[PDB]
């Protein structure tokens, strides 16, 4: 399923995640936008032999026991297939693991590089949110 | 750039009383700014962040107001240590830029 | 104790280069944006740039991106920024501090002064 911004934005909204952890919607649409390009089905493989799921690119090496990675902590406590649904609450209350351990948005590789040091705002205008 | 004004550059006060320094930025940095406190020989205190959060150790009569382009720092309570300079910081959006600083002096 | 600490004083002779280096301790290094700020009486502070050490990606103000270059060693945990040929201006102290994960700085080093 492929998200429409704002139909993003206002169901990380109504999730509580503007300003969760001090990050306002901006950061959240952002990130989703350059990690999976607004995709709940999006999936990546890196060097480690573990992949990204979805919407918010969670890894399976420490986040969630995809299966296929032998180091896994799976500290959101999920199958990684979980966080591929059409629906992002269990990403969201994942990647609401995620920014909560000291690390912050930074553990998301796309927001660093793409996000942090622009106006995030720029993301959620025209919505109503 | 994001250019901030701060405002007065110097502020003299009595201990118990209470200033308020301003900071303007050059567009609405959406409540993205920070505050810090520099007292000579002593590494730079950030104060508060993001328009009114505190950073942790910090005594609660610093406070911080604003939202687009206009943001205070209250002070109450001078305490005779708190006279220091104090500078703003645009975190919105690179580059990182900060105000011109307001020199706090204690009264006499 | 997060804790960045800098090198001494500097007495550089017009145009001949100068590294700084800040030695981080108290956490996990990789982990954090470092920055270099600079300021000189009357001016206020201005920033440099900033690097993530997991990856050496940098960020450079448009101003100083010809000037100077930011660099870590990740098992030393030292941050460093080098000025290729200073001029007269380049004195001054120079700031490392550690990004809070906002873009506020909530630890700094105690500062480096670069006398050219």
């Amino acid at each position: 399923k492929v998200y429409g911004r704002c139909e993003l934005a206002a169901a990380m909204k109504r999730m509580g995640l503007d300003n969760y952890r001090g990050y306002s919607l901006g950061n959240w649409v952002c990130a989703a936008k350059f990690e999976s390009n607004f995709n709940t089905g999006a999936t990546n493989r890196n060097t480690d032999g573990s992949t990204d799921y979805g919407i918010l690119q969670i890894n399976s090496r420490w986040w969630c026991n995809d299966g296929r990675t032998p180091g896994s902590k799976n500290l959101c406590h999920i199958p990684c297939s979980a966080l591929l649904s059409s629906d992002i609450t269990a990403s969201v209350n994942c990647a609401k693991k995620i920014v909560s351990d000291g690390d912050g948005m930074n553990a998301w590789v796309a927001w660093r590089k793409h996000c942090k040091g622009t106006d995030v705002n720029v993301w959620i205008r025209g919505c109503r949110l | 750039d994001i250019e901030l004004t701060q405002s007065p550059s110097y502020l003299v006060a009595s201990p118990g009383e209470t200033i308020t320094i301003n900071c303007r930025a050059s567009k609405s940095i959406s409540k993205s700014l920070a505050w810090y406190q520099e007292k000579p020989g002593k590494t730079n205190n950030l104060l508060i962040y993001s328009g009114s959060t505190l950073q942790s150790g910090i005594p609660s009569r610093f406070s911080g107001s604003g939202s687009g382009t206009d943001f205070t720092l209250t002070i109450s309570s001078l305490e005779p240590e708190d006279f220091a300079m104090y500078i703003c910081q645009q975190h919105n959006e690179y580059p990182w830029t900060f105000g011109g600083g307001t020199k706090l002096e204690i009264k006499r | 104790q997060v804790q960045l600490q800098q090198s001494g004083a500097e007495l550089v002779r017009p145009g001949a280069s100068v590294k700084l280096s800040c030695k981080a301790s108290g956490y996990t290094f990789i982990s954090y944006w470092i920055n270099w700020v600079k300021q000189r009486p009357g001016q206020g502070l201005e920033w440099i740039g900033n690097i993530y050490p997991s990856d050496s990606y940098t960020n450079y103000n448009q101003k100083f991106k010809d000037k100077a270059t930011l660099t870590v060693d990740k098992s030393s945990s030292t941050a460093y920024m080098q000025l290729s040929s200073p001029t007269s201006e380049d004195s001054a102290v120079y700031y490392c501090t550690r990004d809070d994960n906002y873009g506020a700085m909530d630890y700094w080093g105690q500062g480096t002064t670069v006398t050219v």
